[PDB]
């Protein structure tokens, strides 16, 4: 909210600083977020009197300042001259952008960061008075920034009460004079709802509604941020900003018999003052009478009930709408007025019949009218209930962790306008004022009181705690992981949980996304289905700016659609992934760049799984963004924890990447807890023996080392492949497989007779089994 | 860097007391809002800065689900903190909230408890500043500042006592069990700990960015 | 019961932690020894015969008599444990702390100094079908250690060590401005024959040096592309 | 395995308040037996 300095003085002057006045609302809860004059600074400029032109079509004429001769100023200026009194630079550089002999220009009505060019003043010449202090330029304009538990400060009357309580000051309140009855034309006022307890209407015949806007209402107004209109509306509006609650006038000769305050009809038609049209619902509280619908209630008026040029009677509405029962209905429409978020947040509801006084007595004052009795609308034990709160000092010291004065407590709440007594001895009993609309429970008041007394008097303390030592069970913790992939060579990224459809369809083409429903753009709409979806156009960030080679490793959460019939049917898993652009290792003179191949990419993957004592088996996967050929499913007891492999290379291609190499990995497979068994160790030492496979290609290695160390039996320690052969003297369709066995007894030297037992049999069944022809080395 | 800023935060709760707790980013509505003192159409919802799927289905504005379910399934004493990205429509970003509830707390100690987390983490002696703020689940509630840049105050952190309704509705006695809370934004933390000025790099993941924190 | 205390943030700056310090070095693929801190006074007479040990006065035995003025007089019987025992690669890391007690005129002018030990020898990784075994050379390990210094931002500059253990030409002085923090390099091939070693590869690390604390300060980045150039010297190999 | 077992003790009370204090191993009389109230590795007195 924007409010005049000078304006708000009126009511309360500390007599400190302009800084120090923000800087106690600021530490009141309510955050000046700016301090600055209504126009910027420039040199001493009067607005001066011209007297006489010289014709020549731009203009010279004479103006005068009022001192000593009348300057000669040469302009262009097509506004009323000859005779007005404009303002005009007598001579200096001070405009914002800008700077008989030519001395000055004219001043326009805009370049002065307040505003046809060339705006005369209205009257009331002065000779030789600086403008800044005829149009009161040097007031300041606060911006506070209410939080919405704050209902009450949204106007003068409550940033006043806000800045007399801090500096122990009793607000210059504006003693406002009711207006009598002269006629007795009333009208009648029926409440069929319970969102407005308190409806206060009074008729007012022939006003001039086409002529008035005074230049102390309007620049109260305006630099507040509203800017006029006709007169009704300009008066509404000032005693909005001015004591906090909201008024409409509509056209009496445009409302046909009772005036009802009702809610809506089902889709029931309204067009507002804005050419809006909206249909209601069963829900909005609208201002309708026996036929039609006038405006909704405390939000806007309607275009039909509005008061135009051609209006002679008058209606005005004065009246407190609960708050429960406005919040939301603005914003259904799109809209956001001074009033709806004034009722939304809570006005005093002991205003209607002082806010009906003002605005009458103002509208008498600036335009002409009968006034008719006020006609009270009230539906008492449904106002607001301000039950006495009960408020205990050892609740306060408990809840602040220091010890404020009894004597500081009482007087700070009264202050606020609360009705303190002090029941028996040392405890109270706190009746909240009308227009707080947060106070409820004895917390609040405690809060009132360290608002008052001051954050910066909380004393400083800190938490005790039981020291109980947790349970916890061994783990590969994920600060572990981080340094696991980053010696792998691998940087963390962190990318947005949400990427594009068309590369999400691009990577699985019958994939189910799960799609915003209002998506900051195109290519951040569906929350990601894999990490790539979002880890890609990272990867394509830095290759568009010379980055030959990219290593990425990111830590988030994908979001699994895929077959689900509803939304709680979404599978949110943690993923460790990894893309890869560029060779394994920086360019050095070891060896010239060269990409990755499945056997490097495997070698990471296979390190990480060894570094959380993961066990796996790889089987070849079916991903739509994998290479069929180079791509393996991570399997674990069977099930997949992730995958690995080249991207596909028409996939790669058409996102203009080199030889690129992804892999998921489910945090939760990775990150896991173990335990670890000590088995024993043989005193005697081991037996290596050596065998040379030839076997069919489509027989996969694995598959081979688990029947070889299944029919090797216990004595049979260790396998692994050594050497694999594939060029000339061996058949296209076959290959050379040497597996390395490694015998171990556990009491004894291994005997020769078991191991050629062992050897025999191994070669027998692989015989058997593949058709392959073996040795044995 | 924002996960180190994540990790140095975290560990000075982490080794003195705190359990990092973490949780679905994909939250309802009741978890999000209903169980955090907020009635509904309590102007302290803002549809439009916040990124949702259908009416009860939402992407977390804070990391408040993980402290709700903790406190409705646990009992005190309650020291956690959760760190986690949240969402809103301005887009991605971290932040750390801690939660402790005991037996009894107060203001001194939440004052306390964040000064010498501000003074730890900057390795500074910051001038801090305690203004009076409003959120539905805390009362009394506060925003922090401290002296960056050229003597301007940059806020760093909300906190504030934890609303009676929201212990009471968690099934926590509010009269038998004390609590506070606070929220840090990870990116402004890691920005006045890093002088950066475009938190946009942070999500660019530029390599030569990335590698200037290694 | 349960004691209680007041819950204080205490102070750290961020650094390379010891935790964070093993992982890299398993991930590399060591394995972390714990071998006695005393060792033989001939195998320390060995390595270096210039040493001036801190003895024992009542040793259980004569090989366990001396402190280790380095962590090898200690991880080296460990590796000939294994390779006695039909190992043809064990790679070992120690945590770590060895006693300087030379040019000293008593014995508070000892100097116990934490360092992180790295002992390798036999083939880089194990044995597979990608290749047949090989032992590393000095790139093979010079860019582990690389690593270990790179994963503390650790600046180094490398210069030709003089110690008495090493091959005085494929053995680094690990510097920091200027001071030595370690060395790097195999050991002296008649220090492998006398100890039946086949080729080892030995390193020392001061841990205040590896395990230091760090900060980040941000760069600007340019928004407009570089330009690459190559040059091709021909110059004197000395 | 002592490492990881020692790593276990300690991470119970570093995550519980308490911190890690290492020192020197070749230590004098007073800090390892004189200040407590009083077949021992020794070197010299
Ligand atoms: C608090 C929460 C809300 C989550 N956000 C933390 C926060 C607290 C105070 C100021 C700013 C931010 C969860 C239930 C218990 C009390
Ligand atoms: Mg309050």
């Amino acid at each position: 909210m924007k409010i005049s300095e000078n304006w708000l003085r009126t009511w309360v002057n500390p007599a400190i600083d302009s800084d120090t006045l923000s800087d106690q609302l600021t530490m009141l809860g309510l955050e000046v977020d700016e301090l600055a004059s209504v126009a910027k600074p420039f040199t001493g400029v009067v607005v001066g009197e011209v007297l006489t032109v010289e014709q020549h079509p731009l203009r010279v004429t004479t103006v005068n300042i009022g001192s000593g001769e009348p300057l000669q100023i040469v302009c262009g200026a097509p506004n009323v001259r000859a005779g007005m009194k404009a303002p005009v630079a007598t001579i200096g550089a001070v405009l914002p952008g800008d700077f008989v002999e030519s001395q000055g220009m004219l001043c326009g009505a805009s370049e002065i960061d307040l505003e046809d060019g060339l705006l005369e003043l209205p009257a009331d010449a002065p000779v030789g008075v600086n403008i800044r202090e005829y149009l009161k330029l040097d007031d300041n304009v606060i911006d506070i920034s209410i939080t919405p538990n704050r209902g009450d400060c949204f106007s003068i009357r409550g940033i006043a009460r806000e800045v007399a309580v801090i500096n122990q000051l009793q607000m210059n309140e504006p003693e406002i004079k009711s207006v009598d009855a002269t006629i007795t034309d009333e009208k009648k006022v029926v409440i069929n709802t319970d969102g407005a307890p308190r409806y206060l209407g009074r008729v007012i015949k022939n006003v001039n509604v086409k002529a008035a806007t005074p230049e102390w209402m309007e620049q109260a107004l305006a630099r507040s941020g509203i800017r006029t209109h006709s007169i009704l509306v300009d008066v509404t509006n000032y005693v909005l900003m001015e004591l906090g609650q909201p008024m409409h006038a509509f056209d009496l000769a445009k409302i046909e018999g009772t005036v009802h305050v009702r809610q809506a009809k089902p889709q029931e038609k309204l067009q507002l003052l804005n050419d809006q049209e909206v249909e209601l619902q069963e829900d909005v509280m609208v201002i309708a009478d026996d036929q039609k619908a006038l405006a909704i209630a405390g939000i806007m008026g309607g275009l039909a009930s509005s008061v135009t040029d051609d209006t002679t009677d008058i209606f005005l509405e004065s009246a407190f709408f609960a708050p429960l029962a406005i919040a939301g209905r603005a914003r259904r429409f799109g809209l956001h007025t001074d009033s709806s978020q004034r009722y939304e947040r809570g006005v005093d509801f002991e205003l209607p019949v002082i806010a009906m006084n003002r605005a009458s007595q103002l509208i008498q004052e600036l335009a002409g009218g009968e006034f008719g009795p006020i006609t009270v609308a009230e539906k008492s034990d449904l106002l607001p209930k301000r039950e006495a709160i009960e408020l205990k000092q050892a609740q306060v010291d408990q809840l602040l962790g220091y010890k404020v004065a009894a004597e500081f407590i009482t007087d700070a709440l009264t202050r606020l306008g609360c009705e303190v007594t002090v029941q028996a001895n040392g405890e109270w009993s706190v009746v909240p004022p009308s227009h707080r609309y947060d106070m409820a429970i004895y917390q609040d008041l405690i809060e009132e009181v360290a608002r008052i007394d001051g954050y910066d008097n909380i004393q400083i303390s800190l938490p005790s705690m039981d020291v109980q030592l947790a349970k916890y069970q061994d783990r590969f913790e994920i600060a572990q992981l981080r340094q696991t992939v980053a010696t792998l060579g691998y940087q963390e990224a962190i990318s947005f949980s949400f990427a594009d459809a068309k590369l999400e369809k691009q990577l699985n083409p019958q994939v189910s996304p799960l799609m915003l429903a209002n998506p900051i753009s195109s290519d951040l709409a569906a929350m990601r289905s894999t990490l790539l979806s979002s880890l890609i156009p990272c990867v394509q960030y830095n290759l568009n700016r010379q980055q030959s080679r990219v290593r990425f490793f990111e830590l988030g959460l994908r979001f699994d659609y895929q077959n689900a019939n509803s939304i709680q049917d979404l599978k949110q898993i943690p993923t460790l992934a990894l893309v890869a652009v560029g060779s394994r290792e920086p360019e050095s003179w070891h060896a010239k760049p060269q990409p990755m191949d499945f056997f490097d990419f495997k070698g990471e993957v296979e390190e990480i799984l060894a570094a959380g004592r993961v066990k796996v088996e790889y089987v070849r996967s079916e991903r739509p963004w994998l290479h069929p050929g180079q791509s393996a499913e991570i399997l674990v007891d069977g099930q997949s924890i992730g995958y690995l492999g080249r991207l596909h290379p028409s996939l790669e291609n058409e996102l203009d990447l080199s030889t690129t190499w992804v892999a998921e990995l489910d945090q939760a497979a990775v990150l896991q807890s173990y335990v670890s068994n000590f088995t024993e160790l043989s005193r005697f030492p081991s037996v290596r023996r050596d065998i040379a496979l030839l076997i069919s290609d489509n027989i996969n290695v694995r598959d081979i080392q688990q029947l070889i160390e299944k029919t090797g039996g216990e004595l049979l320690d260790s396998t692994w492949l050594f050497d694999v052969y594939t060029g000339q003297g061996v058949e296209e369709g076959k290959r050379s497989l040497a597996f390395a066995l490694l015998w171990q007894h556990p009491s004894r030297t291994l005997e020769d007779a078991e191991i050629k037992s062992g050897m025999d049999n191994i070669i027998q069944v692989l015989e058997n089994t593949y058709q392959a022809t073996l040795r044995a080395s | 860097p924002v996960t180190q800023v994540q990790e140095r935060i975290c560990q000075f709760f982490t080794k003195a007391g705190f359990t990092v707790a973490t949780g679905p980013e994909v939250e309802d509505d009741y978890h999000n809002f209903e169980a955090l003192n907020i009635p509904g159409h309590h102007p302290a919802r803002a549809m439009h800065d916040t990124f949702y799927f259908d009416a009860n289905h939402l992407l977390r504005t804070h990391t408040s689900g993980v402290q709700i379910r903790t406190m409705e399934t646990s009992q005190p004493p309650i020291r956690i903190v959760c760190p986690g990205r949240v969402y809103r429509c301005d887009p991605m970003f971290h932040q750390i909230e801690g939660l402790y509830v005991a037996e009894n707390t107060s203001f001194a100690e939440l004052k306390g408890l964040l000064i010498n987390l501000l003074n730890e983490f900057f390795e500074k002696d910051l001038k801090v500043r305690f203004r009076p703020s409003y959120f539905p689940f805390t009362e009394p509630s506060a925003e922090v500042d401290i002296m960056d840049e050229r003597g301007r105050w940059l806020e760093v952190l909300g906190c504030g006592m934890v609303h009676p309704n929201v212990l009471r509705a968690a099934g926590i006695d509010p009269d038998k069990y004390k609590g506070f809370a606070f929220g840090l934004g990870v990116e402004r933390f890691a920005m006045l700990r890093y002088g950066i000025n475009d938190l946009r790099m942070f999500y660019q993941n530029d390599v030569r960015f990335l590698r200037q924190f290694a």
